[PDB]
This record gives structure tokens, C-alpha cells and sequence, in this order.
């Protein structure tokens, strides 16, 4: 039973240095290959290297002398020192554990991490100013009613929108990410509520972003159409 | 109150097992009395200063081990005992009142007084109560746990007069262990221990674990009056007296008949004498000399601290799964970083064979491996046997090809129950067709035919090419040699790498400045366990020395570079005349300084520090280190007994003995140098 | 350097189906192959290694078969918690490398979406900076193109969507559709609607949200 808990930035100029962090929690590290993995968006996945316990680093001919991986056996952790960093950096890295036996066998990738976007730019950190989507009564067709939460003018890529702290499932979707032109990504979660329901249970939705720090809440309500009762 | 000390012979032995052994000589360390050790003397004396003042030499001992606890009574001077822990109503009690057709026992809690006495005089009309007087008690609490035991575990004989009694006690959590038994002097000399043999058996054992750390003795008043040379006292004066020893973890030796009786006993940790009967499995030691162990021992508990790991082994995933495949692409699965049981395997099939090669299976429960990993497959029945070390490859032994060195089992068991169809058994293939002997752990997943010389078969067998991967018809109409058997070969792994994958043993404390015994992540030792400053690589464990034997292994824990040294000075010979002869042993140190014995520094039986005494037993310097136990003199004699560097030993009486004179000489050990001529 | 390739890019079938994923290479490997499994965003999680041993949680539906070059792999039943994009992984050099992923797609009925267009929120009407979002919940494969429509007219691309995947329950999609405009752009208008033109839906949908009416 181990895990990987990655760990690192999440905007990174150009031209410097990129390194995260992911430690291990299961087992000493003696086994297995632990290292990176990257992978750009919408594209296939493409190595990294492997760095055993014993000091032994293998890196790929294409990015070979641009990464510096190292271990820290003191503490159970291992680092991914990439330099000149450029926009073709820009991917989902991933901590994995491979393998293989000193008979021949070559077991794949067991342990998986969770992924950390690595995205190369020079912008902003822009994380509040998230707009909620209040209900009405013509938008109750069939029974239900949708609730959203626009998370406008935000540039960090990686989000963990969630609703009522993580309470409501059913109905909760999550829209791919969509640059504007200014730069700034939006999204939305709507989820598929009851009209039975809409002024007995919270509507808390919870937005966390890693870089901007900024875990705020809001409730969603709906309109007050009656302005005299 | 001052109190002397006795010496035991060869008294207070115990069975140490609950089973009968003929003509079988069994070597156990565990817990047990020393002989010639002191004993205390409490001398208990009966009077009577007032109606409510009683004087009674009861002091509470406190029992760091357990001790022996002598029933020289008369009468009924002894009938009960008492077991405390705090003696502050804290912890549960025990009571061993073997009275008059009354064997109850009592573990209540409860805070009495703090002297007790015991009479036999009814206060008012006891005879429709308990024999047993409320004077003991004082109040009363939830009752935990009783006995109703009818058996009296008292041995009393108002006839003899004498009673030298051997009773001993083993507070372990499991059992109490009582021995109880009696025997009879045949003279009637003072109140001390006869000489002789002697073993005891359990009578009944408790199985509640009680922390006893306090211990108190019981004596019955039967006082009745108030002056001297009534009806009870001056005719049966017998005031008694009763001694208390102590326990100390060593190796003791047992013998058994034909009957499964004891004849003697032997502690290594008493004399040199008895150093060779422990390492050399006899007891009529020849003449010269042996290589031995020093008076150190074992402590009571060992470490076995293990790396801190709390995963159990996905071993049920293995090999009740749903489907296997054919013996091509076996489903190898490591197994790391988890706790191995290895008690689930078993409750799975009456497995056919069980061929542990290397291991043992019982040591394979704890010795820490490295990596195991797991093979799953379906092999023909009657060629089960062929998966092993050797087998010269058979038309199933090039598929998997077992190597010559392999260090685990091999567990099959027939599923014809969950295997065999009436229509779907083509699943299962086996590589019939092969070019050369496969690797050991190396599969040969093809497809493509072989080449029968003439014409090369690109992707057709046509004429005399044959399609390899063959099918082996695991139908349920055969006999037992042509069924399916899943097949699991576990292999372990041993490389220098902190090991993942070890037994269910618990982990317990770091004691450095002890000589313990050594269990760390498999490794067995038996040395003092310090901490040093060596220098060891980082991820590296189990280190050595410039010899074979391990001189230090890092913690499994908590990294630590911690040497063992040995416990004793491994160069110390004892030379032995013979149990037929004498009983005199000079002791040879191998090149060593001055005697020091970090364990035994004041024991009682120490042969050094003898500078000023006649009659041999002397200390003397060699080139081979120290010699005491002997004298020199310049004369020469044949070789009796060597030394080394040119002396040898040797058994005679005197340099002056004539037989015909009125001076007789001793035979102490003598020492001479050797001569050529 | 070895350079997996997989053939179908697509495979889209219905429930019950069996889905045969092929990778080839160019250096023969001799056994040691993986497929791989991450249907909404995750980590790749290994469903078989060296191409026909299963891992330690994988349903049986899951099959690897070939050697050499040629690697398949076989599906029995289309669960529908199996919509991913599976990978194929070189283990026998060094350099381990990917295939370039198979979008195993799931062909349900047809459905019809439910609209539910989110009115102009008065929190976002301060700053200056609105945008009305046209959403489809539970609908068919995601060919739908939904056109904008403010006080009869159609817009000229100031809108974007974002296609979500298909659900691994239900085996569907959704859409939003945000119309971000400028506050000056937010009040000359007061009709606001989206045209919804699906394969279920015939009629096209005219559900409208007046800007702060109702």
C-alpha cells in the first residue's frame, strides 16, 4: 500500500528553473524506480528517467542535459531539477514507480501520484473574483434545477472545484478548462438539484487554487422574483 | 534481624517440557534455580506478647524472579501462601489455601491488613462455615476469577518428623507452573538441605497473567496458650525456618530414562567442569581439553526488532484468483513492503506438495526477505514433480526452468473443480516446440512455428512444420495424472537493500549494554549489542568483519551503527581430567590480559585472584596468554594433556610421591614443558 | 529508441462489444509490454503488464495477448465505467515509451439534453465582465452546435464552449456555452437565449432569459 504525494509550483518563468516534490508514504525507498513522468496537453505521454536508491540516474536523448533528478534518502523524498524551461514544458507531471527484476521481469508502472500542471508563462496570479449561477423559476423544466459556479478571470490552470465541501456527487461536472483572449481561463461546476430542495440545504461551493492561495466559498441562492412578499 | 546464607548442591530441578522422552539427552535455556548460590535463613519464631501483639518474622521479600519456597513443616506450620503485586489493592491476587478438604483459590482484589495470621481455633461455632477464618479479610470486591480444585497440593506426613521439601514457582503470562514435591532425610542432622538429585513435575498451572512483584510468607500461629511447657509447646517444640531463592535465566542439561525419569542435571554457568557436558552433548568428559563457551548466558527476553511495516501481504489475490493462464506467460507478482502471514496459505486446499527448496519451512516464517515474488500457472498433473531444483528439462520444464540455486516453495494443488469443462478446455497451451533450454525465471512468448529444415515456414506449417503453443485438454474424465494443478512458486529474494517483506514478530525495546539476543532483520547473534562509530555506506545492512561472523548490523528501524562484540572471550579452554578422576580444571586463557569477565566479575566460583595458595591453583603468564589452575615445575613429561607453545598439562599427584614413605601428596594440576628426549 | 504505435485512434461500440486495441513497434520486444487506463484526468493506472499478466484489482474483462511486434488487447464486455484513453508502454530498453492513446468511445441511444440557461448574475454585472452560459446535461455524443441568438440576431463568435467527457455512469456528455461580454455589451440587449440543435431534440429549443425579468 504506498502513495505519492506530489508537491511544487504551479507557474513557472521562463528561462528558470523547475523542481517539485514528492514524497513517500507506504514503504522505504529501496524498491522501486522513483521518478517523473510528463505529459503535455492533449498529446502522449512522454519518460523522464529512472533514479534508484544507489545514486543511478538514465535520463532520454531528447531533453537529456536540461534535467538534474535527485533523491533524498534522509527524509524519503526526490526532486526533478529542470532547467531552461520553455513553453514546450508546459505538461502534467506525474510521480510513478517502476521496476524491473533482476531475473528479466519488467513490471510496469504500480504507484501512480496525482499530477501537478507545470504551466510556463509570465502572467498574473489571479484567484478571487469567482461568480456564482443563480437559479430561477423557468429553468426548473423537468423537475430538477442547475446550480453553477463561474470561476471567472482566473489564470492558474489546476482547480479542485468541489460543492458543500465535498458532500454532493450526483450531478457535480467539471468543463474542461478554455483560455480567452485576455489569457485568463473560465470554467463553471453546475450540478443537478431538486427544485424540492432550493431553499432547504446549503449550496456552499468551495474553489481551491494551489499557487493563488485562495480557498474561498460562496452560497448559491436563488432570485427573489417576488420584490413585495 | 540478621539473616546467613545456604549453598544448594545439585537440588531444585524442573521438567522443563509436559511430555515423556526415553533415552533422549534435551538441551532447553529457559528458567531455572542455580546451585551453591546464598539463600536467605529467615529463622521464624512462634510468640505471644498480648491479645492483640503478635510477633512473627514475616518481612515482605521482593521477588525480582521466582523462588524456591521449602515445606520444612512438621505438622501444619506452612498450609497457605500469598502473591501480591502493589500490596495496595491495585492488582489482582492469588491465594493458595490447601486447607482440610478446602482448596479454594481467591484472586480478588482486596486490601486485608498488613500482617496475616492463620490459626485453627473456630471463633464461634466455625463448624458450619468454611474451615477457613474471616480474620484474613477485610472486606470485598467483583470476584474475577475462583478454583475448585479437589486436589491437595500440600504434602503432609505427621510421621517423620522431617520434611525436605522442593517447591518452585514460574510467574510467566501463560501458565504458573506449580511444582510440588516431598522426600524424606535419613538422618536427622540441622535444618539444612541433604545432597543429592532431584527434578519436579507440574501439578497445576493458572492461566491468568498476573504481574507479581511482591511476595509474602505465611505461618500458622497454633500458640493456644501463653507459657511454656503446656500441651503444645517443649513436646512438639518446632518453631521452623524456610528459605528463598532466586531465578537467573542459563542453559540447563535433563536426562531421561527409559521411564522418563531424571538421573542429574548440569549447569553450563557453574563450572568449567560442567562448560564441556553443554557444548559437547555428554557427560563423561575424556581426558585433555575442549573448546567451550564462558559462565555468560542469555537474558531472560530477546530482541527481534523488525523494520516498522503494517501491510499485509496480498497473498489470498494470488492463489484463490479467478483465472490463470498457460505455462508461457506465468502471472509472476512481487510482493514488497508488507507484512508477510504465512498461516492464509494453508487455509486455501489440501495442497499436494509442499517442496520448500532451501529454506525451511520453519524458519520461512520470520527471516525478513527482500522481495518475494509470485508465480501462477497451470501445469499437467503427473508433471508437477518436475517443477523443482534439477529435473533435466521435460516437455514442461521449458517453460518456467526452475534454477539450481532456489530459495522457496513450490505449492500445487489439483482445481478440477473450477478448471475442467465439458466443452471450454482449450484455454489452457504448453510450449511444445522449442529451439534451445529456456533461462532460469525467463519466458519465450512467440507464436512463430519451427523450421523443419527443409524450407523456412514463414507464418505456415504446411508439409512438417507444427504450430507451436499446443493444447493440454484439462477435461474432467482423466485420471490423476492428466488434471490441471495450479501451480504457485514462491521465490524469495536475499540482496543487501533494507528488506520489506517480514514475519508477524512484534518489535520491542533497544537494551545496548546488555548482552541479548541478536534478531535483527533475520540475523542471529548472540554478542554484547553496543553502539560504535564503524563506517557503513548508506543503504547498506548487514555488515562484516574480516572473518565470516557479523560484527555489526544497522538497526531496521532507526539507521544505527551498532557492533557486536562477543559476550565471551571466545579463547578460553578448560582442561578436564575426566568425571571419573577428579573435579580440578585449570583454565587457559588465549592470548588474552588480565582476567577481567565483564559478566561474572565477583562470582562465586572464580578461578583467578588464587596467587597465595598451595597445592596447585596457581596463576601463571604464557606465551599463549594465562595459565591458573596449575603450578610449573623444570621437570619433563610425555603428552598428556597440550597446552600449547610447547607446555602441555598433566594429571599426576606430586614430583615427590613415594609409596613406601608415610608422606602422601595430593593430585593437583601440575604443568611441565615438553622435551625431545 | 523504440516508437509504439496504435493503430485504431477510436474505438467506438456499444455495451457487450469487444474493443481490440493493437501496438506495434519496431524493435521486436519479447514479452514485456502495458496497458494502461486514466478516463477522467488522472494518472495512467496499469490494467496488465508484460502484456498478459493482470494486476493486482483488474476486472477480468481485460485480456493482453501477441508477441514480437504485434501486441492486442481485448476487452470482453464494455462496462460502462470503462471510457478512457488507453496507452501502451515499451519495457525492455532504458528508454520506455508511450503509444500515442486510443479514445475508446461508447455509442448509447439517443438522448435529449436539458437546456437550463443561467440568467446574467447581479454579482458580476458590478464589476463589468457577464457571461451566460447555455448548458446540456445527459445528451448524445457530442456533435451538437449550439449558435447563440440576442434580440434576433446571431452573434459572430464571441462565445466558447468546453465539451466535457463522456460520463462513466450514464455514458454521456455535457456543454457549457459562455458568452462573455463587456458591461456595455450587457445592457443595450435584453433577449438572451440560445438555439439548441441536437438529433433528439427536433424542434429547436427557444428557451430565453431576459436580462433581470423574471
Amino acid at each position: 500500500q504506498v502513495q505519492l504525494q506530489e508537491s511544487g509550483p504551479g507557474l513557472v518563468k521562463p528561462s528558470e528553473t523547475l523542481s517539485l516534490t514528492c514524497t513517500v508514504s507506504g514503504g522505504s525507498i529501496s524498491s522501486y524506480y522513483w521518478t517523473w513522468i510528463r505529459q503535455p496537453p492533449g498529446k502522449g505521454l512522454e519518460w523522464i528517467g529512472y533514479i534508484y536508491y544507489t545514486g543511478s540516474t538514465n535520463y532520454n536523448p531528447s531533453l537529456k542535459s536540461r534535467v538534474t533528478i535527485s533523491v533524498d534518502t534522509s527524509k524519503s523524498q526526490f526532486s526533478l531539477k529542470l532547467s531552461s524551461v520553455t513553453a514546450a514544458d508546459t505538461a502534467v507531471y506525474y510521480c510513478a514507480t517502476d521496476y524491473y527484476d533482476s531475473s528479466g521481469y519488467s513490471y510496469g508502472m504500480d504507484v501512480w501520484g496525482h499530477g501537478t500542471t507545470v504551466t510556463v508563462s509570465s502572467a498574473s496570479t489571479k484567484g478571487p473574483s469567482v461568480f456564482p449561477l443563480a437559479p430561477s423559476s423557468k429553468s426548473t423544466s423537468g423537475g430538477t434545477a442547475a446550480l453553477g459556479c463561474l470561476v471567472k478571470d482566473y489564470f492558474p490552470e489546476p482547480v479542485t472545484v468541489s460543492w458543500n465541501s465535498g458532500a454532493l456527487t450526483s450531478g457535480v461536472h467539471t468543463f474542461p478548462a478554455v483560455l480567452q483572449s485576455s489569457g485568463l481561463y473560465s470554467l463553471s461546476s453546475v450540478v443537478t438539484v431538486p427544485s424540492s430542495s432550493l431553499g432547504t440545504q446549503t449550496y456552499i461551493c468551495n474553489v481551491n487554487h494551489k499557487p493563488s492561495n485562495t480557498k474561498v466559498d460562496k452560497k448559491v441562492e436563488p432570485k427573489s422574483c417576488d420584490k413585495t412578499h | 534481624t540478621r539473616t546467613q546464607s545456604y549453598t544448594n548442591s545439585f537440588t531444585r530441578g524442573v521438567y522443563y517440557p509436559d511430555k515423556v522422552f526415553r533415552s533422549s539427552v534435551l538441551h532447553s535455556t529457559q528458567d531455572l534455580f542455580l546451585p551453591f548460590f546464598s539463600n536467605v535463613t529467615w529463622f521464624h519464631a512462634i510468640h505471644v506478647s498480648g491479645t492483640n501483639g503478635t510477633k512473627r518474622f514475616d518481612n515482605p521479600v521482593l521477588p525480582f524472579n521466582d523462588g524456591v519456597y521449602f515445606a520444612s513443616t512438621e505438622k501444619s506450620n506452612i498450609i497457605r501462601g500469598w502473591i501480591f503485586g502493589t500490596t495496595l489493592d491495585s492488582k489482582t491476587q492469588s491465594l493458595l489455601i490447601v486447607n482440610n478438604a478446602t482448596n479454594v483459590v481467591i484472586k480478588v482484589c482486596e486490601f486485608q491488613f498488613c500482617n496475616d495470621p492463620f490459626l485453627d481455633v473456630y471463633q464461634k461455632n466455625n463448624k458450619s462455615w468454611m474451615e477457613s477464618e474471616f480474620r484474613v479479610y477485610s472486606s470485598a470486591n467483583n470476584c474475577t476469577f475462583e478454583y475448585v480444585s479437589q486436589p491437595f497440593l500440600m504434602d503432609l506426613e505427621g510421621k517423620e518428623g522431617n520434611f525436605k521439601n522442593l517447591r518452585e514457582f514460574v510467574f510467566k503470562n501463560i501458565d504458573g507452573y506449580f511444582k510440588i514435591y516431598s522426600k524424606h532425610t535419613p538422618i536427622n542432622l540441622e535444618r539444612d538441605l541433604p545432597q543429592g538429585f532431584s527434578a519436579l513435575e507440574p501439578l497445576v498451572d493458572l492461566p491468568i497473567g498476573i504481574n507479581i512483584t511482591r511476595f509474602q510468607t505465611l505461618l500458622a500461629l497454633h500458640r493456644s496458650y501463653l507459657t511454656p511447657g503446656d500441651s503444645s509447646s517443649g513436646w512438639t517444640a518446632g518453631a521452623a525456618a524456610y528459605y528463598v531463592g532466586y531465578l537467573q535465566p542459563r542453559t540447563f542439561l535433563l536426562k531421561y530414562n527409559e521411564n522418563g525419569t531424571i538421573t542429574d542435571a548440569v549447569d553450563c554457568a557453574l563450572d568449567p567442569l560442567s562448560e564441556t557436558k553443554c557444548t559437547l552433548k555428554s557427560f563423561t568428559v575424556e581426558k585433555g581439553i575442549y573448546q567451550t563457551s564462558n559462565f555468560r548466558v542469555q537474558p531472560t527476553e530477546s530482541i527481534v526488532r523488525f523494520p516498522n511495516i503494517t501491510n499485509l501481504c496480498p497473498f489470498h489475490e494470488v492463489f484463490n484468483a479467478t483465472t490463470f493462464a498457460s505455462v508461457y506467460a506465468w502471472n509472476r507478482k512481487r510482493i514488497s513492503n508488507c507484512v508477510a502471514d504465512y498461516s492464509v496459505i494453508y487455509n486455501f486446499a489440501p495442497f499436494f506438495a509442499f517442496k520448500c527448496y532451501g529454506v525451511s519451512p520453519t524458519k520461512l516464517n520470520d527471516l525478513c526477505f527482500t522481495n518475494v515474488y509470485a508465480d501462477s500457472f497451470v501445469i499437467r498433473g503427473n508433471e508437477v514433480s518436475q517443477i523443482a531444483p534439477g529435473q533435466t528439462g521435460n516437455i514442461a520444464d521449458y517453460n518456467y526452468k526452475l534454477p539450481d540455486d532456489f530459495t522457496g516453495c513450490v505449492i500445487a494443488w489439483n482445481s478440477n473443480k473450477l478448471d475442467s469443462k465439458p466443452s471450454g478446455n482449450y484455454n489452457y497451451l504448453y510450449r511444445l516446440f522449442r529451439k534451445s533450454k529456456l533461462k532460469p525465471f525467463e519466458r519465450d512468448i512467440s507464436t512463430e512455428i519451427y523450421q523443419a529444415g527443409n524450407k523456412p515456414c514463414n507464418g505456415v506449417a504446411g508439409s512438417n512444420c507444427y504450430s507451436p503453443l499446443q493444447s493440454y485438454g484439462f477435461r474432467p474424465t482423466y485420471g490423476v495424472g492428466h488434471q490441471p494443478y495450479r501451480v504457485v512458486v514462491l521465490s524469495f529474494e536475499l540482496l543487501h537493500a533494507p528488506a520489506t517483506v517480514c514475519g508477524p514478530k512484534k518489535s520491542t525495546n533497544l537494551v545496548k549494554n546488555k548482552c541479548v539476543n541478536f534478531n535483527f532483520n533475520g540475523l542471529t547473534g548472540t554478542g554484547v549489542l553496543t553502539e560504535s562509530n564503524k563506517k557503513f555506506l548508506p543503504f547498506q545492512q548487514f555488515g562484516r568483519d574480516i572473518a565470516d561472523t557479523t560484527d555489526a548490523v544497522r538497526d531496521p528501524q532507526t539507521l544505527e551503527i551498532l557492533d557486536i562484540t562477543p559476550c565471551s572471550f571466545g579463547g578460553v579452554s578448560v582442561i578436564t581430567p575426566g568425571t571419573n578422576t577428579s573435579n580440578q580444571v585449570a583454565v587457559l586463557y588465549q592470548g588474552v590480559n588480565c582476567t577481567e569477565v565483564p559478566v561474572a566479575i565477583h562470582a562465586d566460583q572464580l578461578t583467578p585472584t588464587w596467587r597465595v595458595y598451595s597445592t596447585g591453583s596457581n596463576v601463571f603468564q604464557t606465551r599463549a596468554g594465562c595459565l591458573i589452575g596449575a603450578e610449573y615445575v623444570n621437570n619433563s613429561y610425555e603428552c598428556d594433556i597440550p597446552i600449547g607453545a610447547g607446555i602441555c598439562a598433566s594429571y599426576q599427584t606430586q614430583t615427590k610421591s613415594h609409596r613406601r614413605a608415610r608422606s602422601v601428596a595430593s593430585q593437583s594440576i601440575i604443568a611441565y614443558t615438553m622435551s625431545l628426549g | 529508441d523504440i516508437q509504439m504505435t496504435q493503430s485504431p485512434s477510436s474505438v467506438s461500440a456499444s455495451v457487450g462489444d469487444r474493443v481490440t486495441i493493437t501496438c506495434r513497434a519496431s524493435q521486436g520486444i519479447s514479452g514485456w509490454l502495458a496497458w494502461y487506463q486514466q478516463k477522467p484526468g488522472k494518472a495512467p493506472k496499469l490494467l496488465i503488464y508484460a502484456a498478459s499478466t493482470l494486476q493486482s484489482g483488474v476486472p477480468s474483462r481485460f485480456s493482453g495477448s501477441g508477441s514480437g511486434t504485434d501486441f492486442t488487447l481485448t476487452i470482453s464486455s464494455l462496462q460502462p465505467e470503462d471510457f478512457a484513453t488507453y496507452y501502451c508502454q515499451q519495457a525492455n530498453n532504458f528508454p520506455r515509451t508511450f503509444g500515442q492513446g486510443t479514445k475508446v468511445e461508447i455509442k448509447r441511444t439517443v438522448a435529449a439534453p436539458s437546456v437550463f440557461i443561467f440568467p446574467p448574475s447581479d454579482e458580476q454585472l458590478k464589476s463589468g465582465t457577464a457571461s451566460v452560459v447555455c448548458l446540456l446535461n445527459n445528451f448524445y455524443p457530442r456533435e451538437a452546435k449550439v449558435q447563440w441568438k440576442v434580440d434576433n440576431a446571431l452573434q459572430s463568435g464571441n462565445s466558447q464552449e468546453s465539451v466535457t467527457e463522456q460520463d462513466s455512469k450514464d455514458s454521456t456528455y455535457s456543454l457549457s456555452s459562455t458568452l462573455t461580454l463587456s458591461k456595455a455589451d450587457y445592457e443595450k440587449h435584453k433577449v438572451y437565449a440560445c438555439e439548441v440543435t441536437h438529433q433528439g431534440l427536433s424542434s429547436p429549443v427557444t428557451k430565453s432569459f431576459n436580462r433581470g425579468e423574471c
